[PDB]
């Protein structure tokens, strides 16, 4: 049976330190002592953390913390570090979308009329949007344009609450 | 070199430092205490008040001086609020009684 | 940046009566602030006396009056400042008032202490860690109730050794009562943040920002803080938020005071960046460099 | 692209407007398509001008909404933001639109 | 117009602000073919009950200055006379006299 476990790497780095890892162990053949290796992504958490299916042996733990990049484990002690749960696994896996799920399919962002449109036209400005057109994804955002409150169809990604 | 009045300071409002920057000598700590040692004063409360660093004790004392004045409006130093502020931007409660 | 560490709403504007971005340009209606702006409309120097303030998620206790030698929380809750560091530092865990139980009020728990004790006293029993359960600790402290304690201890003893050692303790426990200061105010919670005008964001002679150290050292607190407030959001497992919070901790504690925890932080290259203590303490403070000696208009050399 | 879509009552006034626009991309992006002139909406009313009564006396009114069609076709960093400064003519209705 | 009737219409007005929301509700409710007969009886009874005035079809468009219920226009919100005064004066914009 294998557990998991918390990895942390120089963050930035994470895809590299997983490639390594993946190579460290069909390297020193530990085959059966690693499952798997986890970088989850929205489309990034979690922001610098590695996970990693494993089992406890001091060859093991001598082999992760032997990958390029690597700090160490996250646990209660450096003797024996700590896996994390099973029981908040369950609802996990029901759900693993909750920061980009279809539940709003409208409004990512309050509308009332305080947002700023970057990714459109017009980047770094803000507007006043009266109406909006969430079922085909228009925001009529009158941004403030010669002296003119000049309404504009913007992306709501395009803009920000 | 010989300075009047040249630029000032951004963080803490006191005269710069060295020749190439117009800039002016610095009175140091020493000379602070060799003021304490006679019984000057006005010399020192000007040394470090109006000569140095209140803002608006200086454009005042430009005014009195190029009207024949010689007073001093004495005011706060700028650089204590600098501290006021530095101190009270950790947990400390600095503040000023009465 | 609207609204990040430099704000317009926050502090003020850049300009003098001026909305920085594009409205009132004369001296008529100094005050007024749009929504195309969130901007203040006052005077140039009115950003150095503005000061803000960043809602630190997780508490984060000070490091003045946990390192001071001797720590003022260090004699005040009786505990060594070893064990003291080991909880603060997510490292150990600390009981506050568990109930029907075989355990005292001030001793601590490992994770081994208190995996059995959870599956022992899994009802009424509380045993925090970090400065949340420090803070408890000092809140939940009878101040005037020691005083009499200690007073009784130290008539009803002969230990020379001891008689110091609670003359010492019961002096900062009544002069604690004396004043206003209440024992969770020693942990911060709204760190405030010192007026840009005070850290000041000039260029050199070129293209580039030479941005000051405290620039870096609350530019790191609220990316940390920020970064807190999303996993508390997401729900992350208990080491991961252990990890966020000691980081935390960690960023506060070398914001006020750099280096007096382990290796101090770096920018550019190894030296270390220089803290609000570092710019009070030392031969090149306020006192000793621009408030004891002052450099003086009206002087040639 | 920007579409911006001038609308106005007086023809002069919506005229300037555009050339002041055309004006403002030009400097500082590149490729402006052009003030392309649709057509002018002359929505027309008919009043009895009697107080009372008489039928066949008349005044017939109109209001004619020019429209003026101007694209952007390539949008900077510098020339999109620009529209906010650049003041043009009064009574005259702008509505720009990226994509 | 009279005071009266402009005081009739605005009272009129506001209760159509007020009511929309339930008695747009209730006509959907009758309109629903996939429902039951005795909800929409209900419904039906409901409508019955709430104000008359409650009606949009019940108000009336009057000139927004003088109160003459005929000869109005929309666009405007006044009676051909005013509108003609308004014209004449330079107070609506763009209109002018029209030849063709
Ligand atoms: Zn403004």
């Amino acid at each position: 049976k294998k557990r998991w476990y918390v990895v942390q790497a120089f963050s930035g780095f994470e895809g590299r330190v997983a490639t390594s890892l993946r190579e460290h162990i069909k390297l020193h053949n530990m085959e059966d002592l690693f499952g798997e290796v986890m970088v989850p992504t929205e489309e990034k958490f979690f922001p610098g953390y590695v996970l990693v299916q494993m089992v406890m042996n001091d060859a093991s733990w001598h082999l992760v913390r032997s990958v390029p990049r690597v700090m160490g484990f996250i646990g209660g002690t450096s003797d024996r570090p700590a896996p994390i749960s099973d029981k908040e696994v369950d609802a996990i896996m029901n759900r693993l979308q909750q920061v980009g799920d279809k539940p709003r399919p409208k409004t990512l962002f309050e509308p009332g009329e305080m947002v700023r449109v970057n990714d459109g036209p017009f980047a770094d400005f803000n507007g006043v949007v009266e109406e909006v057109d969430y079922e085909k994804s228009r925001l009529k955002v009158s941004v403030s344009i010669f002296g003119r409150a000049t309404p504009v169809e913007l992306d709501f990604s395009q803009v920000e609450k | 070199h010989a300075r009047s009045t040249g630029s000032y300071s951004l963080v803490t409002q006191q005269p710069l430092g060295g020749k190439a920057q117009f800039g002016g000598q610095r009175f140091g700590e020493m000379e602070v205490w060799a003021l304490e040692a006679y019984g000057a004063a006005y010399t020192l409360q000007e040394m470090l008040t109006v000569k140095s660093d209140d803002v608006n004790g200086r454009t005042k004392m430009y005014k009195n001086i190029v009207d024949g004045n010689h007073q001093m409006e004495p005011g706060m130093p700028e650089s204590f609020n600098v501290l006021l502020k530095e101190i009270r931007s950790l947990g400390i409660n600095i503040e000023l009684e009465d | 940046e609207r609204d990040g560490l430099f704000c317009a709403r926050i502090f003020g504007p850049v300009k003098d009566y001026e909305c920085l971005c594009g409205k009132y340009k004369r001296l008529k209606h100094r005050g007024v602030i749009c929504e195309k702006c969130g901007v203040e409309v006052t005077q140039t120097k009115v950003r150095r006396e503005r000061m803000g303030h960043i809602e630190l998620a997780s508490p984060t206790a000070h490091i003045w009056f946990l390192k001071s030698l001797p720590s003022r929380i260090g004699l005040l809750l009786d505990m060594p400042l070893r064990d003291i560091e080991r909880v603060l530092y997510f490292e150990s865990y600390v009981v506050i008032e568990g109930g029907m139980t075989n355990l005292e009020r001030q001793q601590i728990l490992t994770e081994e202490q208190y995996l059995d004790a959870l599956e022992e006293f899994g009802d009424e029993f509380d045993a925090k860690m970090g400065a949340e359960a420090i803070q408890a600790l000092l809140k939940s402290m009878d101040l005037e109730q020691e005083c009499e304690q200690l007073r009784e201890e130290l008539n009803e003893t002969n230990s020379e050794t001891k008689r110091k050692k609670l003359t010492k303790r019961i002096k900062l426990l009544e002069a604690f009562v004396q004043s206003g200061n209440k024992p969770e105010w020693m942990i911060l919670t709204v760190l405030p943040v010192l007026p840009p005008d005070l850290r000041p964001l000039v260029p050199l002679d070129g293209g580039r920002f030479a941005t000051s150290d405290l620039n870096d050292l609350y530019r790191r607190v609220i990316n940390r803080n920020n970064r807190l407030k999303r996993l508390l959001d997401l729900a992350a497992p208990d080491i991961i938020v252990r990890n966020e919070k000691r980081m935390l901790q960690e960023a506060v504690d070398a914001l006020l005071d750099n280096g007096r925890r382990g290796r101090a932080i770096t920018g550019s290259n190894k030296r270390p960046l220089k803290s609000l203590a570092d710019m009070i303490k030392g031969k090149q403070g306020r006192f000793r460099q621009n408030l004891l000696g002052k450099r003086v208009d009206y002087s040639g050399r | 692209r920007i579409r911006i879509r001038l609308k106005a009552f007086d023809h002069r006034l919506i005229d300037q407007a555009t050339a002041e626009i055309v004006e403002t991309a030009k400097r500082t992006g590149a490729q402006v398509r052009g003030p392309i002139p649709l057509p002018t909406r002359k929505e027309r009313f008919t009043v009895l001008i009697s107080p009372h009564v008489n039928k066949d006396a008349r005044d017939q009114y109109e209001i004619r909404t020019h429209l003026r069609l101007v694209d952007i076709v390539e949008p900077t960093e510098k020339t999109v933001d620009a529209l906010m400064r650049l003041d043009l003519a009064a009574g005259v209705d702008v509505q720009i639109s990226l994509g | 117009a009279k005071q009266s009737m402009k005081a009739r219409e605005v009272k009129r007005v506001a209760l159509a602000d007020k009511y929309f929301a339930k008695r747009a509700e209730l006509k959907a409710i009758i309109s629903d073919v996939n429902a039951s007969d005795e909800d929409r009886w209900n419904a039906v009874l409901k409508l019955q009950t709430l104000p008359r005035d409650s009606s949009p079809s019940r108000q009336r468009n009057r000139c927004r200055q003088t109160g003459r219920p005929h000869g109005f226009l929309r666009k405007f919100g006044l009676s051909r006379i005013k509108v003609r005064e308004a014209a004449m004066r330079g107070e609506i914009p763009g209109l002018k006299k029209a030849s063709w």
